[PDB]
């Protein structure tokens, strides 16, 4: 019935700053407007009731405001406790919607990854599957994206990317990029080169191998 | 069901919060749609920490008889409601205040009964609600949360309360006489002496049609003539921002003196509208109140706008022979 | 207060589950109960609600008609009948108590969260698979369900690991990767061994990694 619309998507600011998270409405709420905090792996917990309230144990950083479609929730001073997800939910309507959430990371300076690749075991080649991995170590800021190359052609779709939580000392990410082909199409070629893209590199990176 | 008249159910967040004093005939019929008025009684006399009518409002609140004709007009007003409008008290309850048999006090955190002499309410208090008898608040962890439902909250009787045109004495005693004419049998209704008796039986149901014209006792009928006329006056009128929602005392008392505000087909006619300037904007607009108009009663020979009327239920002691 | 969820596990699309929010330190029957549900990945999004005697329902959407939500204020747990599960019911679910009589929207205090998936799989242990400053790591492929645990050197080496979050598979089955950086001068000079642990199955493997030809 009501999209709750939340704005930025994912904030990068380090301890000390000052936050503001925007989240927007498609009808008039009035002042019925909560806000969640979801520390990673934990369960969410009230914040700000009501736009302006705060829970019972919310310290004074976290304040809030808004009336009507467009509200926000402002921490002053920024600490590292303070780096979650954050949503907001109106309950002037059921059925009962949320934000799609607010993902506070922290910053430092600009760092490059140190790319590895990895080609397949034979252990593994005996089931007739070959998983080759490609490694992005250490880097900031996350946004970054690896391109697969299978005798300079670009792979598409056929392989799968995560991401660790950012870094609690180098405030950094890190990447595994696993490109799957099978057995009898693994033997078919012959270079299986790694390319990666990344803000801390002036030049694209490529990391291969002749099997 | 009956409608908000300009607010919808209430949504509370702390049973802690305050019940402002707002000052417009407007911003006060808000909190009566919101059952405010019962939830600061509740507060104030009987010692109650929250709200009573949260998400139904006035709109909800429990009746007996179930079959409340003047609940489905919205602009009709019941006993409390006129309390928050100033027109009239309903009182803390005594030992002595007879609590009425049939009503479902199950539950209930507030009832309210019209009785000869006045408007009386039994108030519970924190974690409690009244037993199947309405004599005694029990504990009901049900309760526990201060943001109460409106089927907590039981107006007994299918009173309409109004302004009344002021009578003078000997037109209420005329009155007074007529029924105790009419009703020759009856003793003490809730407690007040009606006829004498000397004679009397044990105090006992009694469902009548009655009026309070002003004066002591309400005055009660059995053939009772009544018309509804309507008058269009300014309390006819409720003047809302649809959005920010009730009007403040200025700007509804500019809308009702200006014509500018934008308004229903009658506010017009009565006032005034005035249109072709709202761009995007918003601005006060007012609306005429549902209710059949004001009630005038026919008795005694006598045409009376009583300030309150209805048909309820008043303990009462007859004759003995 | 404390809620306390219990009843998720692995499921087939068409099968049903039952769900249980066990609550102490606070009144259970004068307040309404919830359920809120992540999904992996994803953000959050409200399920079914219940009032304080457990008359009024107000369910979801993508949930009608296939789940039931009641109580039993007698002994303090919420329930919650989900029947006809499908794979995007895969999720983290949650039930929050609320302020209100009703359930009008404020998660005041929330439990700790049980997972539920919904897929056609079968239970698989892991196949783990080596993979050779120099970085070496571990391959925990095609297993079902989540979680798995990757020590290393048996809890002794953990600066410079990655144990990187799973990806799902279109077989269904989960796989992930676990890395670790070691100080070039490690050859001989050092040995290192991956503890992997799928209890959901009773798979524990530990495999070494060497240098190859
Ligand atoms: C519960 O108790 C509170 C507190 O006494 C009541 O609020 C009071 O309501 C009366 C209603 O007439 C207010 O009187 C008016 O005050 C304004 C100025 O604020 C004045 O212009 C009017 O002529 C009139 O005197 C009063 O101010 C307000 N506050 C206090 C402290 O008395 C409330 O009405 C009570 N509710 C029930 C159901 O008993
Ligand atoms: C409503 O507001 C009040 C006042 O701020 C809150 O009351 C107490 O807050 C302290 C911490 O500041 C807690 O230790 C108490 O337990 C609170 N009282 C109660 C009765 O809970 C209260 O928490 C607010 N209401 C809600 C639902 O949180």
């Amino acid at each position: 019935d009501i999209q709750m619309t939340q704005s930025p998507s994912s904030l990068s600011a380090s301890v000390g700053d000052r936050v503001t998270i925007t989240c927007q409405a498609s009808q008039h709420i009035s002042n019925h407007l909560n806000w969640y905090q979801q520390k990673p792996g934990t369960a969410p917990t009230l914040l700000i009731y009501e736009a302006s309230n705060l829970e019972t144990g919310v310290p004074s950083r976290f304040s809030g405001s808004g009336s009507g479609t467009d509200f926000s929730f402002t921490i002053s001073s920024l600490r590292p406790e303070d780096f979650a997800t954050y949503y907001c939910q109106q309950y002037d309507n059921f059925p009962l919607t949320f934000g799609p959430g607010t993902t506070m990371d922290i910053k430092r300076t600009v760092a490059a990854p140190s790319v590895f690749i990895f080609p397949p075991s034979d252990e593994q080649l005996k089931s007739g599957t070959a998983s080759v991995v490609c490694l992005l170590n250490n880097f900031y800021p996350r946004e970054a994206k690896v391109q697969w190359k299978v005798d300079n052609a670009l792979q598409s779709g056929n392989s799968q990317e995560s991401v660790t939580e950012q870094d609690s000392k180098d405030s950094t990410y890190s990447l595994s990029s696993t490109l799957t082909l099978s057995k009898a199409d693994y033997e078919k070629h012959k270079v299986y080169a790694c390319e990666v893209t990344h803000q801390g590199l002036s030049s694209p990176v490529t990391k291969s191998f002749n099997r | 069901d009956s409608g908000p008249i300009i607010c919808a159910g209430p949504i509370h967040s702390n049973k802690s919060a305050g019940i402002p004093h707002l000052l417009g005939y407007s911003e006060k019929i808000c909190q009566i749609d919101r059952l405010i008025h019962v939830s600061s009684w509740l507060r104030n006399h009987s010692q109650f920490q929250g709200y009573v009518g949260q998400r139904g409002g006035r709109s909800q609140v429990s009746y007996y008889p179930a079959e409340n004709s003047y609940s489905r007009w919205s602009g009709l007003l019941s006993p409390c409601d006129a309390d928050w409008l100033g027109m009239l008290v309903v009182k803390k309850a005594r030992e002595s205040d007879m609590i009425v048999p049939g009503p479902s006090y199950k539950g209930k955190v507030f009832f309210e009964r019209p009785t000869f002499d006045g408007y009386v309410g039994w108030g519970c208090g924190s974690g409690k609600s009244r037993t199947e008898s309405g004599e005694l608040c029990s504990s009901d962890s049900g309760t526990s949360s201060g943001l109460l439902p409106s089927d907590r909250v039981l107006w007994i009787g299918d009173v309409a309360c109004q302004l009344m045109t002021p009578i003078p004495e000997e037109t209420f005693l005329e009155l007074k006489s007529f029924s105790q004419s009419e009703f020759p049998d009856i003793c003490k209704i809730d407690g007040i002496v009606f006829n004498q008796c000397e004679g009397e039986s044990l105090p006992q149901p009694f469902d009548v049609a009655w009026m309070d014209v002003g004066h002591s006792h309400k005055i009660i009928m059995r053939e009772h003539k009544t018309k509804w006329v309507q008058e269009s006056s300014s309390k006819d009128f409720v003047c809302y921002k649809e959005g920010t929602g009730p009007c403040s005392e200025s700007e509804e008392k500019a809308c009702k003196t200006s014509g500018s505000c934008r308004g229903d087909m009658q506010f017009c006619k009565v006032a005034g509208c005035e249109h072709g300037e709202e761009t995007s904007e918003a601005k006060c607009r007012c609306s005429l109140v549902h209710k059949p108009g004001e009630v005038v009663v026919s008795y005694g020979g006598m045409r009376v706008r009583p300030k309150c009327y209805g048909f309820s239920r008043m303990m009462a002691t007859l004759h003995h022979h | 207060v404390q809620l306390v969820e219990s009843g998720g596990g692995v499921v087939q699309p068409g099968r049903s589950l039952r769900l249980s929010c066990a609550a102490s330190g606070f009144p259970f029957s004068g307040y309404g109960m919830h359920w809120v549900r992540q999904a992996p990945g994803k953000g959050l999004e409200w399920v079914a609600v219940i009032s304080y005697d457990g008359s009024e329902k107000n369910y979801a959407d993508s949930v009608k008609g296939r789940f039931t939500i009641s109580r039993d204020n007698s002994k303090n747990t919420l329930y919650l009948q989900m029947n006809s599960l499908r794979v995007e019911d895969t999720a983290v679910y949650y039930c929050a108590k609320d302020r209100d009589y009703y359930g009008s929207g404020f998660y005041d205090y929330w439990g700790q969260g049980t997972l539920v998936t919904v897929s056609s799989a079968s239970t698989k242990g892991p196949s783990v698979f080596p993979l050779a400053t120099a970085a070496l790591g571990c391959l925990v492929k095609d297993y079902f369900p989540e979680p798995v645990t990757v020590s290393w050197n048996s809890g002794a080496l953990t600066s410079g690991v990655h144990t990187f979050p799973a990806v799902l598979q279109s077989s269904g089955l989960y796989s992930l990767s676990s890395v670790v950086t070691v100080p070039s001068s490690s050859l001989g000079t050092q040995t290192y061994i991956c503890n992997v642990n799928h209890k959901p199955s009773n798979t524990k493997v530990d495999k070494r990694v060497e240098p190859k030809s």
